């Protein structure tokens, strides 16, 4: 029940999600290994992810939360990159979407900067790149994330390098 | 998947080292995010 829809570059939702994915590149400690050496995108497509049962089921959970947390949600928009993200949107995240050797227990892991969800697009460390010409940082292919609400509630704090 | 911490929805990471990296978050419910948006893109090799 998954249909996509695309957004016109001159629309102002398409724009500030442009803008999301632009602004939080950042420079990472593996010199450019898992995602490849750039500082910005070339954007070709954003679609909006239109799911009526998947996003019931977000809002329920979101309600439950909410309701465990002085009616506080507590909700961002956050990026995430996986290998499987095609099954995410026609099937949505569930335990086989879980990082399970991640630095916070297995789960399913978002990040603020577009850059490291791009360290995660052709899976864990990189993979091996892109399925063409085994390039991490390849230019040339095309490269899907996912900008997610995301239901946070209350959030457990983990300091960390 | 991993359980919440207790009395927690969510694990927050804080960096505490690299001073301009943002934060990561950890959800243990498929059901506490949908993927509103699929973006299609290049990276770019630098000028
Ligand atoms: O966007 C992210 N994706 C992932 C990510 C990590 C692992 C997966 N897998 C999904 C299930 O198969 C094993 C690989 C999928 C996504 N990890 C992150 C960690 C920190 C911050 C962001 C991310
Ligand atoms: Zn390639």
């Amino acid at each position: 029940g998954t249909i996509l829809i695309d957004l016109s570059p001159d629309d102002k939702e398409f724009q500030s999600v442009e803008e999301e994915m632009q602004s939080t590149v950042r420079e990472h400690r593996d010199g450019g290994h898992a995602g490849g050496i750039f500082n910005r995108y070339n954007i070709l497509k954003i679609q909006k992810v239109c799911n009526k049962k998947l996003w019931e089921r977000y809002t329920h959970r979101r309600k439950e939360v909410s309701e465990e947390n002085h009616n506080h949600a507590n909700e961002r928009m956050l990026f995430h990159g996986s290998p499987f993200v095609n099954a995410i949107i026609h099937k949505g995240f569930d335990e086989r979407h879980a990082y399970i050797g991640g630095m916070f227990g297995a789960g399913i892991y978002f990040a603020e900067n577009s850059s490291k969800s791009n360290q995660y697009v052709y899976g864990i460390g990189g993979g091996t790149g892109c399925p063409v010409h085994k390039d991490r940082s390849c230019y040339i292919c095309h490269r899907q994330l996912l900008f997610c609400r995301v239901t946070l509630g209350k959030s457990f704090l983990q300091f960390s390098a | 998947m991993a359980h919440s911490p207790p009395g927690h929805h969510s694990v927050t990471g804080r960096p505490s080292v690299n001073g301009l990296a943002l934060a990561e978050y950890v959800i243990y419910r498929g059901e506490q995010a949908y993927p509103e948006y699929l973006i299609t893109y290049q990276i770019m090799r630098p000028e």
